[PDB]
């Protein structure tokens, strides 16, 4: 079981409407666990998972201070980038960052992340070697040469290999149980027809966590990849997810098709068919 | 640990 | 470099006429993050619509969930309307109780 601790940060300039909007969201194994939002009179880092309420006021105070420090730095960065791209001060612009660490089941670093984007596009990223940067355009080359000269990469490598890992281990101790939770899908097949010689069988999976799941339809042995309609997995809004997969089949041949639901909360994959009770 | 103090772009 | 929102409209629970439920409007894959989301009942704006906090995914694109309480009936039409700089006109997606 590998694990990760990552922070997703957003700064959006709002010329004429106030100060930039600033957001930090922290994730342990892709599960949101803290959040800072600048849109408040006294913005504070907040717990987003009940197992984080164990942390004392010192922790929260320090996180809040850092967030406020990052907010100011991003306010400067937004201005710098207007210059690099020679853009007007009247436009809204976005800087995004993904920063953090994933470690193996042994607790050691597998990957360090530090990726920046400007207006939804790659700007600059720390390579997997944790020593060099990839710049995506001419503007990012300025940042790159600056950071190389000042040896920023090695300072950042230290944080990622040390502090990041250490905090991840701490957060896992308090939240591991919660993070390992699984809700298995309840599945069923619905049947739809307009006045025509075909029908639609829709295989549904509901109330499941985590989001990762696979649905297939089988005719005979073979899976029907090309013919299926699929929707993206989506939140029910209560912490669980939904998905469905559907196939158009000949009228009267419903019982030749089988739906399969694969999910880690299932001891064995579910198999099911259209089943009219009357 | 967020953390703070990233270098300027 | 703008990205066009994708939209799904659907209920939290399987719909049953006269039984309270939640209607969701899930909007993903969009950039910039400023976006306007309305939920409509028979063409008329539903006033009490709550919004989750925003997030973004590994490809930088943003996503958010709008929702509202509702009690479905046989004949009521629902929809979700989204306005975003990536599109000339607002995009409207109708609720299909089979989807």
């Amino acid at each position: 079981g590998p694990h990760s601790l990552r922070y997703f940060v957003t700064a959006v300039s709002r010329p004429g409407l106030g100060e930039p909007r600033y957001m930090e969201v922290g994730y342990v194994d892709d599960t949101e666990f803290v959040r800072f939002d600048s849109d408040a009179e006294n913005p504070r880092y907040e717990p987003r998972a009940r197992w984080m309420e164990q942390e004392g006021p010192e922790y929260w105070e320090r996180e809040t201070q850092k967030a406020k420090g990052n907010e100011q730095s991003f306010r400067v960065d937004l201005r710098t980038l207007l210059g690099y791209y020679n853009q007007s001060k009247g436009g809204s612009h976005t800087i995004q960052v993904i920063s953090g660490c994933e470690v193996g089941s042994d607790g050691r670093l597998l990957r360090g992340y530090q990726q920046y984007a400007y207006d939804g596009c790659d700007y600059i990223a720390l390579n997997e070697d944790l020593k060099t940067w990839t710049a995506a355009d001419m503007a990012a080359l300025i940042t790159k040469h600056k950071w190389e000269q000042a040896g920023e990469a090695e300072r950042l490598r230290a944080y990622l290999e040390g502090t990041c890992v250490e905090w991840l281990r701490r957060y896992l101790k308090n939240g591991n149980a919660t993070l390992l939770r699984t809700d298995s899908p309840k599945a069923h097949v619905t049947h739809h027809s307009r006045p025509e010689d075909k029908v639609t069988l829709r295989c549904w999976a509901l109330g499941f966590y985590p989001a990762d799941i696979t649905l297939t339809w089988q005719l005979n042995g073979e899976e029907l990849i090309q013919d299926m309609e699929l929707v993206e997995t989506r939140p029910a809004g209560d912490g669980t997810f939904q998905k469905w997969a559907s196939v158009v089949v000949p009228l009267g041949k419903e019982q030749y098709y089988t739906c399969h639901v694969y999910h880690q909360g299932l001891p064995e994959p579910l198999t099911l068919r259209w089943e009219p009770p009357p | 640990f967020a953390p703070g103090n990233y270098p300027a772009l | 470099i703008q990205k066009t929102p994708q939209i799904q409209v659907y209920s939290r629970h399987p719909p049953e006429n006269g039984k309270p439920n939640i209607l969701n409007c899930y909007v993903t894959q969009f950039h910039p993050p400023h976006i306007e989301i309305q939920m409509l009942k028979n063409g008329k704006k539903i006033p009490k619509v709550e919004m989750s906090d925003m997030s973004f995914s590994k490809d930088w694109s943003f996503y958010i969930l709008a929702h509202t309480e509702f009690t479905p009936t046989e004949t009521d039409t629902y929809a979700c309307r989204v306005k975003h700089d990536s599109m000339a006109e607002p995009k409207t997606v109708y609720w299909d109780r089979d989807m």
